[PDB]
Order: C-alpha cells, then structure tokens, then sequence
RNA sequence: UUGUUUUCACUUUCUCCCCGCACUAAUGUGGGGAAAACUGGCUUUAUUUCUUCAAUUAUUUUUUUUGCUGAGGA
RNA sequence: UUGGAUAAGGUGCCUAAAUAUUCGCUCAUGAGAUCCCAUAAAAGGUGUUGGUUCAUAUGAACUAGCCCUGAAAAUGGAUGGCGCUAAAGCGGA
C-alpha cells in the first residue's frame, strides 16, 4: 500500500575479520537475493542505509541512520565489503541495513 | 600456405613414424628376452 | 516371426523405471557451468562419467566434453548416428524440429515463459500487474454472484 | 571454453644434443615427447632423462627444438594404452593401463589422477613410458572393453549439480534424486 | 534469513549437517523452529551409533555427577546439544544466537499449521549413498532411555488424518478457484488477456 | 564396475506375483508371502502374459553384484514355497531318556520333556505361517512345514537349539534334535 | 657463468626468468624508480622525465627511457650502468597469489622457486 | 647394417538373409552371413552473415560499473 | 594511519573464506583426518582396489593402496570441539 521501499535488505553480519582477529573498518553485508560474487558486484557502490531507533528524541526524532557504501564483494557467496563513516557498533550484528537503488 | 602445412605435416609424420619404431624394436626386444 | 497385438500393447505399456537413456541424440539441458541454462544433444560417450555434447550451431554450445554429472536429460531424443558429426546433426535437428516439440513440454514452456518474464521492462510490469488487477477485480464479481 | 573443467598437462616435442667437443665431433641427437604442466618443465624433465639414461647433463648438453604436439582430432575419442613405471614404498614396478578420452593429454592426467587415487603414486614417483593408441580389438582392460558396445546407452543416476545461484538453502519441499 | 522465523522439518536430515545449516542461521539472526527432531537421521549404523552414545553416557565428573556433562535423550535435545557444540555459546552473542533455536518432537499446535521447510544440503536422500548404513535418531534416543517414541508416532498419525482432511479441502478449494479464473479470463479486455498469456499468468 | 547385468528368474504356472518399488507380493495355493528389497538398488521388471522377471543392475561393484542372485534366489524361494509347501523333517535323537515331544496349540508351541530326564518343559513357538506336526510314519520324527523357507527354517533352527546340552561333552552326548531333511510336500 | 653461478646458490629463495620487452618497458614506466644524488647519496626518485637519465647516463648516449629499455631488453653496451642507475624493484605480491613458495617451479607438484624462463612475464604483470 | 616397400584390419545402418525365431537392458536382442556408402573419410570448384574463423604466445588499442586518497600552495 | 594485494595456513559450523569443481580409494561392533607433534612393530586377512608372472575363463603365486587383527590402565575426555561416510576422511587435479 503506502510507505514505498525502493531498496534491498541488508543484514549485517561481523567486521572484515579473521580467526581471532578483527578489522572493524569494513563491515559484512549479506543480500537478500545474492548468493554469487558475480551478482553481488551489481551493487558495489550503491550507498547503504543502516537505520536503528534510539531510546530517546535527539532531533525530535527517536530515528537515526548511519551511511557507508557497498565497497566491495567478500568471497564467493554474495557477501559484500560495505564502510560506514563511522563503525558499525557489534550491537548491530544481525540488524537490518537498506542497501538503496541511488547513486 | 598449403606447402607450409605439407612440410608441417611431414614433420609430424616422420617423428610419429619414429615413436612407433622405437615402440616396436623394445616390443620385440621384450619378446626375445621372455623366452 | 511377428506378434502384432500383443507385442504392441505390452511393449506400449511396458513403463520403464528408467527411460530417457545417455544413447547418442539424446537432448539434454545443462545445469552448471559457463554452458549452464542450454541445450545440447549427447553425440557419443567418452568415460562413464564423461561424454561429448555437441549442442548444434542452433544452440549456441559447441561441441565439447562435458562430465555427465553436468547434465540433465530430457524426455526428447534424435535418432543420429553414433559417428555423425556437428553439419548432419544440424541437417537432423532442423529436419526432426526436436527443439521446437521441446518448446512445448511443461518444462520448455516454463522455461520459455520465465526467459520472456524476467526480461520484463517497468511499462511491461505494470501492464501484467494492471491485467490481474482487472482479473481479480472479474473474480470477484463472478465469486459473488456464485452465491 | 571452460577453466575449470580445463586441465594443464601438454604433450612437448624435445630435442637435445650434447655440446661437441674435440673428443666427439657430431654427438649423437637425442629425441623425446613428455607431458607437463608447460614446457620450462617439459624441459627439465627432459634433462632429467638425459642425464639418467645418457650420461649426459644440462651443463654439456643443448637444446635443439622444444615445440607442443597438439591433438589433430581433440573431438574424436580413442583409446590409449600407457605403459607405466613408479616406485613404491618398499619397491619399484611397471604396469600397464587403458583409458579412453579425446587427447593424450587427457589420457595422461586421468593416468595422474588414478595413481595418485589407488597406489598413493605422487607424480615424482611416475614415469610414463610409450604412451599410445590402441585398437579396439586389442583393448585388455574389462572397464574399457564394456565401453566399446556396438549400442551403449545407460541411465543417468547421478544426482543433480546445480549453479550456486540456485542451491538455495531452504527448500519448499523434498526434492527428487530420481529425476527424468 | 529474512523471514520471522524459519520452521523446518528435520525429518530424513542429517544430523551434523542440518545443525551446521541451522547454526549459521542463528549466527545471522535467523530465528528457526525444528520439528519432528524424532526422524533426524544419522549415517553410521544404529549399533554405532548406539555405541558413541554410551561412549557419551559413560562420562560424568567424578566428584559430582550433577556438574558433569547433562546427557539429555528427548532427539530434541539431542539436536539442541549439537547445535550448540557447533555455536559460540559462551560469549553473550552466541547465547542469544542459541536461544534463538526451538526444538520440537512431532508437530505441537502452532508449527502444524505452517509451511515446513527442508534443506537439501542435509537430506539423507542426497547426502548418503544409498548401499550404506544409517541410523534413525528416535530409535536411539529409545535405545538410551527416552520411552516416549511410539506416543509421537500416535500423535503423528493423528496429525497425518488432520492434515489430509485440510489438503483434500484445499485442493477442492484450488480446483474450484482455478474454475473461476478459467472463466473470468474471457471477461476482461483482450489486450489485457494477451498481456497475461503473454507472460504465462 | 560393470555397466549392466541382469538375471532372469521364470515364474512358475500356479502363482501370481505383484512387484511394485522392488517390494514384492506372491501369492498361490498355498498362502501368500511378502517380501522387500528396497535395501538392494535394482530394477525389477515383471512380465506377466510371458511370466518371469527380470532383476537388473546398472553401475554395479562385485559387492552390490553378488544381491542379483540372492534376490533371484530368495523370489524362487517364494516361489517354490508358495506352490509346494517347504517341508523339515526333524529327528529326535536320545541315548537314554526318551524325549517326549508334545503338540499343542493346533500345530504351534511344541513343548519338550524329559531332555536328558530334566523334567523341566522346554518350547518354542513357530514363526508366522509355520505348522509343526509328528511324522506318521517314523516315530521319533518331526515336521515343521510352511510357505516361507526363511520362517519354517528359523523354526526348525529353533527346535534344535532350544535342546543343546550344557557341561557335558558335545560329542558323546548326541542327543537333541536335528534337522534330518529338508524337503517339499 | 659467473653470476649463473651466483644464481645457482640462491635458486631456491628467488624465482627469474626472461622479460621480453612488452614486460621491460612496462616494469620501467610503471615501477621505474632511479638513484639520482652523487655517488652513495642516490635518493631514489621515480622517473617522471628524462631529465635525470640524460644528467647521469647521458655520456654513454643512454639519455631517454627508451634507450634505458632497449639497454635491458638487449644485453647492451651500457647493461651494467643503466642496471645500476635503475634502483630494485619493489613489487605488490601476485594478483591471484603464489602457487607454493616452497616448491620449485620445475617440480611436478605446483612450486614457485627456480627458473621460470619464458613464464616470469605472467607473474610480474601480476606483480605490477 | 639405416631407409625403402608389402599384406590384413580398421566404419554406420531406423538395410536384407539364416538360426534362437521374441530369446533383449531396449521401441528389440544373441550368433552367423550378405548390401551400399545416407553416416564417416578423402579429391576438386565457389563462398564464410547458414555456420566456423578457436586456443596459446608475442605485439597493440580500447571499454562497463566502481572503492580509497587530494600531500602541496612555487 | 588509510586503501590494495598476498605469505604461511585455510574455506561445514565454532571461524573470515568452497557443504566449490573434477578423478579415484575407504565402512572401521574402539575408521581417519596439517612438518616439529604428541607412539606403534614383527606377523597375518577368502575385506576391497589396481598391477605382475605362470597354467584350458577358469586355477595359482606374487605385488601394494585403503581397511581389519595384532592394539590392555587406572578422576570423565578429547582429529581442538561439534560433528562428518553422494566426507567435513585418504591421494591427486
């Protein structure tokens, strides 16, 4: 009905990590629909949207977002690289993301 | 280049010519040593 | 040295667990690799699990090796030779119109329909979304007047 | 053409001479077709023989010709018999084996793969000797000789190998290994 | 993934495969519901398997077998307790991955009633070849001591009648639909109607 | 690992035979017996208007080969007890104290006594579809007839294990109960 | 032969092979970098001109990149001052990795250390 | 003490004949024989947009979508 | 410090990356699973797989891959854990 949508989900998954060793400046993004390389470069660029609500108003909002960009594709299964202006904080691991059709 | 590919044939020709040679003379070597 | 009906109705009604053989002819659809989503036609059987397609030059694969794991056969099959090469097997595809009587199982079909639907454009869309909103808006219709 | 289905082993044509020197004036010019994963290894194998069976060692010795044979049918499908020497854990024997494929090349990785697969053979341990083709009326190996049936058809049983875009995790019910 | 939850019916599902399959799932925020855990199945024969169990069973702390290793039998449990070893449960994400997970034995009243789902990855069928033993895990868990496998059966016919009766209703339903829309189809306008043959609706 | 093989098993004249996903039904005048296969990967092809079937294996190892002719054995064994009933005679064998072998339960629970002088009451109960009598002919002798040749055999195997004597040797002292022949009716 | 000996005590830490001159020219326009102070005060500095080329190579008629790549690619007169002008390469690790740099190239098992005659292009535009 | 030459044996059939004559995994089949020649191969003439013109290497010229960075202030 | 790309090693989950592709072998009623490294032998097997040499599709004798016996210790227990057999094992590519 209303409320359009217009972009793709997201979820974050950890930071650019390895065993025992993490790099919280690029964070993990799956796709709802990708699960190859070669379609997940389809997105590399596009500006993600992580959205989250805060306990309390901070600009009469209780909303608030933080942006980064599709950087990159991780691996061979349709994860992508995504770096935000600031860090995702590991709170919101396995939160949702609006991965947007603009640029 | 139809003279080309004759003499690279040849060649071909002449060193599978030579494998099977070799192929036979041990063959044959192998049987006079059986018995 | 003939048996005439009861030859034809019991080999008729014979129903095999296994039908749709690996014999050279046999039209297949690849599932995995560069090749994967098209047809091609089994020419003849290298190892158990190699063999050689040579998808005609109506297909768009040419003739290669491929696993046999690689494929999935389907119900049509040519009647080719075991030796035939790309030329004749063309000559008998276009002669036995295999590819058109595949385009008309429910698999072809399907296939066929879902290639024309996801090259969809936003007008062509809306038009499918706009036709079963006028569908849906008959069903009803017509569901209340079945009371 | 597909990388993955691809193997890299080639047939190379070398040919190798020792250096003349005062003692000899035309050294006698050896030839031999090897398989390798190019031909920088081609060549070494090469001098690596020259060296065992002549006494004769890259330092003394020349190149005279390295080039490629490539199939002149790589679409026909033949049968080849390689004859075949490795060592073991405890000794060294010869033996001889049948496939059947397009090119010799194919041939002789299927041979790699199936020493490597029952006699734990890594490739330092084999050495090809006389690699040929072979009629089928004299093919010795039952598992080639069923393949050469005036009418071979079989069914399909192996299980579906789909792309990775549709091995979907969760399925909506149980698929069908019978297939057809 | 992306749904509320998940509900899978691990029947003929291999158990370490399906727990990997679903541990990856809670580790993504992926809520799951597992149900009838009673048919998992395992490869390796029944005596093996019966065997590793004793093996498992014969190990407790020595001081207090209270602390010691809780063995569990209910194939619930079981698959529970496999899920876990294959999750990060001691870190506060991993614990709330874990409870994140509900194990069920047969079909309780909200999990009958909604689409079950399966993964092919981990079904018996494709993952075992078939000239080679397995195992079924309510048998085991009857082997070692949970006594309550032929009360699910009972409930399981039960639910197989109710179900019937529902599909039998539905396809009715579907038929007589279908029916209507065969017939609708001639009332709307002809480029509309090709337009929806068009594109196979 | 060979291609195809195949054996071919003929259905005799007065029995009926369904096969429906290697799980196979016969029946004939003598009862009717059911039997499963699907542990074996194999094609079963049943002809009827020209009678016997056909077990046929693709892609099959030496292991998995050796099941065609146990399936084609086990089918004519179904076949052979169907038509004509599997019959073993067993005899009862004692040195000094005679076994007294009862019958009860129309032809089933055959209950022994006086087992090397025990007199304590042994039995054992016969397999579904499984008739235990005495001989009328020979007085120390025991029938034990059915249609299944699995069933009736296991019930002989029973008889004759239920006696073994223990503590003593096996080889002077004889007495038990041995399956003599084994038959048809 | 005196520095294939000298190679030969190193193989199996290093990997060489034959550049051809697609690979020289681009190795010297794209990893180019000169020693360009007075004798032991060199200060590398990336090429970016023929200025400093011309300054100190100039008297052997070498003034230009071209020349410095003809130089190499044909073991020239002026080989062993050019080679010296031109400060080591500094290379990226390979795009697509190593196969085993434990292993000789020439082993039947995938290997990386030997010599790679012809193959060496491939894995330096790799490196570049 | 090397070349050179010769022999037979090599293929497809939805062909025909005989035997088992339905025996097959089979809408066929096993064994034994004939046939030409579609199939396959070769030789000519014209074409490569009906179709192919590959692969590798050397040698060159571009291109789609995009990540990060902007030292300095002559 | 910011990006990029790798080494060693890995890619079923723990754990970033393949339930990747391709070819064989193996069923273990104490399978096996990365140098150092965290034990295993002589001797056997009519388990299965592949070779070699003799005898009119049979009988033998060898050979070597995986598997099995040989193989028993004390708190409860460790391929790191879960687990894995159309491998997530072994040997390759």
């Amino acid at each position: 009905l209303q409320a359009v949508r217009l972009y793709e989900k997201g979820v974050i998954l950890g930071y650019k990590r390895s065993q025992r060793n993490q790099d919280p400046n690029f964070t993990l993004i799956s796709i709802k629909n990708v699960n190859t390389k070669k379609h997940a470069q389809f997105y590399v660029g596009k500006r993600v949207a992580y959205v989250y609500r805060t306990t309390k108003h901070h600009d009469g909002v209780k909303i608030k977002c933080i942006w980064g960009k599709v950087c990159r594709t991780h691996g061979n299964s349709g994860v992508i690289r995504a770096k935000f202006k600031t860090h995702i904080p590991p709170k919101a691991f396995g939160d949702r993301v609006r991965i947007l059709m603009y640029p | 280049k139809q003279i080309q590919k004759k003499e690279l044939q040849k060649i071909n020709h002449d060193y599978y010519k030579g494998v099977a040679k070799a192929v036979k003379k041990k063959k044959k070597r192998e049987e006079k040593k059986a018995k | 040295v003939e048996l005439t009906e009861e030859e034809k109705l019991y080999i008729s009604k014979k129903n095999l667990l296994f039908k749709r053989f690996v014999e050279p002819g046999r039209l297949c659809l690849i599932e995995y690799g560069p090749y994967a989503g098209k047809l091609c036609f089994i020419v003849d059987i290298v190892t158990i699990t190699r063999v050689i397609v040579d998808g005609a030059f109506i297909t768009g694969v040419p003739r290669m090796v491929i696993p046999l794991k690689r494929l999935k056969l389907l119900k049509e099959r040519i009647k080719i030779n075991k030796n035939c090469k790309s030329g004749f097997l063309r000559k008998t595809v276009n002669s036995t119109k295999v590819l058109e009587e595949f385009n008309n199982s429910k698999l072809g079909k399907k296939m066929i329909i879902k290639k024309k639907r996801d090259e969809a454009t936003d007008f062509e869309r809306f038009q499918v979304y706009f036709a079963k909103r006028e569908l849906k808006k008959k069903m009803t219709t017509i569901k209340n007047k079945k009371n | 053409i597909d990388n993955s289905l691809n193997t890299n082993i080639h047939q190379y044509h070398i040919v190798g001479r020792a250096i003349p020197t005062a003692k000899d004036k035309n050294p006698n010019v050896y030839r031999m077709c090897i398989f390798a994963k190019n031909d920088t290894n081609a060549k070494s194998r090469f001098w690596y023989f020259m060296k065992k069976i002549n006494k004769l060692k890259k330092s003394n010795g020349e190149l005279l010709a390295c080039e490629q044979i490539k199939e002149r049918f790589p679409l026909r499908v033949k049968n080849y018999g390689v004859l075949l020497r490795y060592d073991s854990r405890t000794g060294t024997h010869n033996m001889y084996k049948e496939f059947r494929d397009t090119t010799k090349e194919g041939a002789i990785a299927q041979l790699y793969s199936e020493m490597a697969g029952r006699h734990r053979a890594r490739a330092s341990s084999i050495n090809i000797i006389r690699i040929s083709e072979i009629s089928s009326s004299l093919v010795r190996r039952p598992h080639i000789k069923q393949l050469l049936k005036r009418r071979l058809r079989f069914p399909a049983l192996h299980l579906p190998t789909l792309q990775k875009e549709y091995r979907k995790k969760f399925a909506s019910k149980r698929p069908s290994t019978y297939r057809m | 993934m992306y749904k509320k939850e998940y509900v899978i019916d691990c029947k003929g599902h291999l158990l370490g495969r399906l727990a990997s399959l679903i541990a990856k799932e809670l580790l993504n925020g992926q809520r799951i519901v597992a149900v009838r855990c009673e048919d998992i199945n395992i490869s390796g024969s029944l005596y093996r398997n019966k065997l590793k169990y004793q093996e498992f069973l014969r190990l407790r702390t020595n001081t207090n077998p209270k602390k010691g290793p809780l063995h569990l039998r209910e194939p619930s449990k079981i698959l529970w307790r496999c899920v876990r070893g294959m999750l990060p449960h001691k870190t506060y994400k991993g614990q709330l991955a874990l409870k994140k997970l509900k194990v069920c034995v047969g079909m309780p009243y909200p999990y009958d009633k909604k689409k079950k789902y399966v993964l092919p990855s981990a079904l018996r069928a494709f993952r075992l070849k078939k000239h080679r033993r397995y195992c079924r895990l309510g048998t085991l868990s009857s082997r070692v001591g949970w006594n309550y496998d032929t009360l699910v059966k009972k409930n399981e016919v039960l639910r197989k009648q109710v179900s019937k009766a529902y599909y039998k209703k539905k396809v009715n339903n579907l038929n007589e639909k279908k029916e209507i829309k065969t017939e609708a189809l001639n009332l709307i306008n002809p480029e509309q109607r090709q337009v929806l043959e068009n594109f196979g609706y | 690992k060979t291609i195809v093989s195949t054996q071919k098993v003929l259905i005799p004249e007065g029995v009926k035979v369904a096969i429906n996903a290697r799980k196979v039904t016969v029946s004939g005048k003598y009862g009717t017996l059911r039997r499963s296969f699907r542990h074996l990967p194999i094609d079963i092809r049943l002809n009827k208007l020209k009678k016997y079937i056909k077990v046929v294996m693709w892609f099959g190892v030496p292991d998995s080969l050796a099941c065609i002719r146990t399936v084609c054995t086990h089918l004519k064994n179904m076949f052979t007890g169907v038509t004509k009933k599997f019959l073993y005679k067993m005899r009862l064998v004692h040195a000094h104290f005679p076994i007294n072998s009862n019958i009860v339960d129309n032809n089933t629970r055959i209950e022994i006594r006086n087992y090397l002088g025990e007199k304590s009451v042994r039995f054992v109960k016969a397999l579904p579809g499984v008739v235990i009598e005495k001989s009328p002919n020979v007085k120390d002798e025991i029938y034990v007839s059915g249609a299944d040749i699995e069933n009736v055999s296991l019930t002989a195997a029973l008889i004759h294990q239920s006696v073994l004597c223990r503590n003593k040797d096996i080889r002077k002292f004889l007495d038990g109960i041995y399956v003599s022949e084994v038959t048809t009716v | 032969k005196a520095t294939k000996e000298m190679l030969k005590i190193v193989e199996p830490y290093v990997t060489y092979g034959y550049p051809t001159l697609s690979t020289v020219r681009k190795l010297l326009y794209k990893r180019g970098y000169v020693r360009v102070g007075k004798v032991r005060r060199y200060a590398r500095k990336k090429i970016q001109d023929n200025a400093d080329i011309s300054k100190h190579l100039g008297k052997y008629n070498v003034h230009g990149i071209e020349d410095m790549v003809y130089q190499l690619y044909t073991c020239g007169p002026v080989f062993k001052k050019v080679n010296n002008f031109l400060w080591a390469f500094k290379l990226k690790p390979p795009r697509k990795g190593f196969k085993a740099k434990r292993h000789a190239f020439n082993e039947p098992r995938p290997g990386d250390w030997g010599n790679r005659e012809a193959h060496i292009n491939e894995l330096i535009n790799r490196m570049i």
